[PDB]
RNA sequence: ACCUCGAUGUCGACUCAUCUCAUCCUCGAGCUGAAGCAGGUUCGAAGGGUUCGGCUGUUCGCCGAUUAAAGAGAUACGUGAGUUGGGUUCAAACCGUCGUGAGACAGGUUGGUCCCUAUCUAUUGUGCCCGUAGGAAGAUUGAAGAGUGUUGCUUCUAGUACGAGAGGACCGAAGCGAGGACACCUCUUAUGCUCCAGUUGUAGCGCCAGCUGCACCGCUGGGUAGUAACGUGUCUAUUAGAUAAACGCUGAAAGCAUCUAAGUGUGAAACUAUCUCAAAGAUUAAUCUUCCCAUUUCGAAAGUAAGAGCCGUCAAAGACGAUGACGUUGAUAGGUUACAGGUGUAAGCAUAGUGAUAUGUUGAGCUGAGUAAUACUAAUUGCUCGAGGACU
RNA sequence: AGCGAAAUUCCUAGUCGGGUAAAUUCCGUCCCGCUUGAAUGGUGUAACCAUCUCUUGACUGUCUCGGCUAUAGACUCGGUG
RNA sequence: CAAGGAACUCUGCAAAUUAACCCCGUAAGUUAGCGAGAAGGGGUGCUUAUGUAAAAGUAAGCCGCAGUGAAGAACGAGGGG
């Protein structure tokens, strides 16, 4: 249940170490991004050699979560950190690698090149 | 937060009307004559036809 | 529209597993089969319900006036009785099951009492919000906000009527509507909804064709198991 | 208030039980509050019906609650329940103690009752 | 009438499976999961230890622990829904019938197998 | 300078809002230098909603990211016998300036006591009494009411109409959401002090082992019932009538014309209903059904045999009342038994090890509330109120 | 001389740079210093401060967002009042 | 008290973290005294053996999620007046 202000890891090969949430979307008082919410973000600690220096804004997709969230056939996900990828504004990931699993309910939302990307979706 | 007129001797009666009093239900004991309160023992030592103290 | 009606009890609920692979939440009514006990037409009295009448009991657990009308009536002496506004398909001393009234998976509402908590504080109440705790709020910071409305002879002098404060709370009949039917079970009197049911455990609880949604059926099969070893 | 006395903690009320179930198996009645009596019931009941077998796994467990008394000291009082007291309930189902009413005390008006138990 | 509360497992009676392999807390398991996106459902296996072993009928659940890239992930299942198969591989020794001590150890951290 | 100086506590912030419409969105419509998309202006409309942060005591403002929108105002610039005291506005001190000096500055800076047990009324609830023309037990109708009404995204209709070309729809259908509300605890978690297990110190149980008291429940890992949300279900529609702006048909008045004068329509989240809840103290005291009663002789006084109350065991209820179940013709509570669930292999013994300890007995032992059976204990072999319908 | 929008700067929330997504507060710099300024001292200064002010790591019910448990009150009964 | 970790707010006020002993390791700056317990890390339980004068210490082994298992023990870093 990562909400506004939430630092968090990030998940693909940007070079984007440290990032923190700086607003929920899709509503007014969200308050609450869970597996598939896009959100924006703001990247405050990154690799010399990145893409993204720091201090940009910039959306991006949770793929992880630390509380998890139901699943509809009774199973509960549940990862042990928050993460996330670097979408650039239609579907496609900022990065070319994807570290971790990814949830599925990227699927329906769309985001399919991340699942083609993504080295085991969960 | 205090009374800004004195409450009359009316308006006392009206609320200490609910504070009267009652009666408890009373029996006459068994084997014994004395009217002890219901669904207690007299102090006559008995609770019906049963022992269950000294004589008083 | 001529709405259709049956009471039971509540005695848990639990979940069931069902085509698409959907995790169901169930609550599991016993439904007594009720027996109509007076037929309120629209001629005879100016509006048209039926009188239902469950809880089956001994007959000695029983008022005199109450027992003498039901032996005079020719019907099986119960504890409750109770009338459903526009139910008209049924004629007196007809038993009755929730079979006989309803699909497998068609939408039904649901009222029962619920249940009660006691008396209770506004913020528990109407959902209110609580003032600080840092910096030293004071102690009385779980009240229910200022309910002035104007200070000065012109403005309002009172506090409204229909104030939202603390009160009692629960032990009132609520209704939940558009709650599917899932299965039925004639052989232990027996019906299951999805959805959750209000009221403790134990009440009494009367289902209802929903309003909203009168004949709508949205039909759910099962997911017997394959599994073997 | 700020600063309160101790107060019934829960301690306390099992030590009370404990106290209380102990003078029941001295004596045999106690003129205790009728809300205290109905409490320690339970305790009374169960410990009757645990000492019916003797072993030593049964006394250990019932050291778990008794406590000496001028009459008897606590092993003395094991002796006295497991050689007579048990012996006479070996076939009563549940229900060894009852606990009837008195008249309120001159003081607080408190229901006094009597834990009793007999066969 | 009256009634038993056991009206409830009659009613679980219907859809309860047959076989549900016997496993304690410390068991390591592999479940293999049916997906249908749209035909030709695709088997996915999810191999990993148990951490519970809660419920009271078809509300029996457990919690299976998985590290992908040294991700760890969890993923917590019905035991009595379609799709899902349990099998063992191996059984292991432990005392606690909930081990929530697992979330906060890397790798070295093996539960002991269990003759 | 009119009320208050024998005191009307004044900024901002928090909590709760209510109201107006000179409307921010959603809703309807006219005009256009309105191709469509997108707009601009004006008319109608107050049902609902109107974000989160940095800086400042801040309103205000600037900025950042959003959303359909981040409305304008009022209520002692709403709201301290609801909170705060950052500012103003006490004594202390310092800087600049002024005063020869005590000192002063809507110039600035640091620190600086915020009382009250609710009498009346108003409101939230919950009760006693009486009343409704005999008494009682039920079932109702519903006058007068209260509550809810927010909206987005994606796909299809369709890259169609329009347009040269980028671009790109009206009307509608489906799916998924945010917010809010109502319930529920099967699932996930929180808590869960007479539950289970591990464990430290100390004093005891004459010592080992095993327990108890205390150390925040001593600490730690779990956890029954219950209570909840972060959890899961539903709702937030749809439809009808009468209308606002607006568009009309016919039709004259005024041989044309003309939406109006007669007649006859279409017409919006507004209004009256449909939805939810409560409700005959609705004294205008409504209706229906069933049960109980017609005596004792000069208005009484027996006053039921329908029922109810006192007392007791309780909880689906609960501050106390009440409500609901049950009082031996009984499963209401406790106990006992069986089980569930939880905890996790008890103690003792045997074997191996010099020893901590390990294995077997053992999925054992234990269990607050959970499910269910069983009169063993407790609800006594009690007292009181309560009927002849008065006249037309 | 020195220091300088300072505990002093009204215009002023001055310009610029640094810090943040965003910084009337902060740090450095610039100097028309209304009226800074040299024993009512001027500028630096290691350590020290229940002193003031800003950024940050860990940390947390301060907060999004309230929930549960136990006591003592509150409430019911007896006594004083 | 799950997820988040100052978003609260006039301000991290309050609350939260660390805490004993032993062992590594400690910068800028300075009036050369200090900074400094700087910062940042490791170990503690029990048994046997070996320890010496006692003990610290050392080796081997065992158990638990956790070994000053409770009770009592410093939260820091950077800049400025
Ligand atoms: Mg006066
Ligand atoms: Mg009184
Ligand atoms: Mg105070
Ligand atoms: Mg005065
Ligand atoms: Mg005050
Ligand atoms: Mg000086
Ligand atoms: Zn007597």
């Amino acid at each position: 249940m990562v909400s506004f202000m939430t630092r968090l890891n990030v998940a693909d090969n940007t070079g984007a170490k440290q990032v923190g949430i700086i607003k929920v979307l899709g509503s007014t008082r969200k308050r609450y991004a869970f597996l598939g919410d896009v959100v924006v973000v703001s990247v405050k600690d990154a690799i010399p050699s990145g893409m993204v220096k720091k201090g940009q804004v910039l959306r991006a997709v949770i793929v992880r979560t630390k509380k998890g969230q139901q699943r509809k056939d009774g199973t509960h996900l549940k990862f042990d950190d928050n993460a996330c990828v670097l979408i650039k504004e239609d579907k496609s990931p900022r990065g070319t690698r994807i570290f971790g699993p990814v949830a599925r309910e990227l699927r329906e939302r769309g985001y399919n090149k991340i699942l083609s990307l993504a080295v085991e979706v969960v | 937060a205090v009374q800004q007129r004195r409450s009359s001797k009316h308006r006392r009666d009206k609320r200490r009307s609910h504070d009267a009093l009652t009666a408890q239900a009373l029996s006459v004991c068994q084997k014994c004559g004395k009217k002890k309160l219901f669904h207690r023992v007299c102090s006559c030592g008995m609770y019906g036809d049963l022992r269950v103290k000294k004589a008083y | 529209m001529e709405i259709r009606g049956i009471f039971g009890v509540k005695v848990g609920m639990s979940q069931v597993f069902t085509t698409n692979n959907e995790r169901l939440p169930i609550t599991v009514i016993y439904c007594e089969p009720n027996q109509v006990a007076g037929v309120k037409t629209e001629a005879k009295d100016k509006y048209s319900a039926t009188l239902l009448s469950f809880d089956t009991v001994e007959n000695k657990k029983l008022n005199k006036p109450q027992q003498g009308f039901f032996e005079k009536n020719n019907l099986k002496p119960t504890k409750h009785l109770q009338e459903i506004r526009n139910m008209t398909g049924f004629e007196m001393g007809q038993q009755i099951t929730p079979q006989n009234l309803f699909q497998v998976g068609e939408y039904v509402d649901v009222s029962a009492i619920s249940k009660g908590r006691g008396f209770t504080g506004a913020i528990k109440r109407w959902n209110f919000k609580i003032g600080p705790l840092g910096h030293g709020a004071g102690y009385p910071h779980r009240f229910q906000g200022s309910v002035q409305a104007g200070r000065g002879g012109a403005s309002a002098q009172r506090v409204f009527k229909g104030k939202k404060m603390s009160g009692h709370y629960g032990h009132e009949k609520v209704t939940v509507q558009n709650l599917r039917i899932v299965g039925f079970d004639e052989a232990n009197m027996l019906v299951l909804v999805s959805g959750a049911i209000a009221g403790p455990e134990g009440g009494v609880v009367l289902i209802r064709t929903a309003k909203k949604k009168p004949g709508v059926v949205k039909p759910i099969e099962l997911a017997v198991q394959t599994e073997k070893a | 208030s700020y600063i309160n006395k101790p107060g019934k903690t829960s301690a306390w009320r099992v030590m009370t039980v404990r106290q209380q179930v102990s003078a029941v198996l001295a004596y045999g009645k106690i003129e205790t509050t009728l809300k205290k009596a109905k409490n320690t019931q339970k305790r009374l009941d169960k410990l009757i019906t645990l000492a019916k077998v003797d072993n030593f796994n049964n006394r250990r467990q019932v050291k778990k609650w008794l406590l000496n008394t001028n009459l008897f000291d606590v092993d003395q009082l094991m002796d006295h329940l497991f050689s007579k007291v048990a012996p006479k309930y070996e076939k009563t189902p549940g229900g060894y103690s009852r606990v009837l009413k008195l008249g309120p005390r001159r003081g607080d008006a408190t229901e006094m009752a009597i834990l009793q138990l007999t066969d | 009438k009256i009634n038993k509360q056991a009206l409830i497992d009659l009613v679980e009676q219907k859809q309860l499976k047959a076989y549900v392999p016997e496993f304690s807390a410390g068991d390591e398991v592999n479940v293999a999961i049916k997906l249908k996106e749209k035909e030709k459902v695709r088997i996915q296996n999810f191999t990993g230890t148990v951490l519970r072993r809660r419920g009271k009928g078809i509300s029996e659940t457990f919690i299976v622990r998985k590290t992908t890239d040294g991700i760890p992930i969890e993923k917590n299942f019905q035991i009595h829904n379609p799709n899902i198969s349990i099998e063992l591989k191996r059984r292991g020794k432990v005392r606690r019938a909930y081990i929530s001590y697992m979330r906060e150890r890397s790798g070295k951290a093996a539960k002991i197998k269990e003759r």
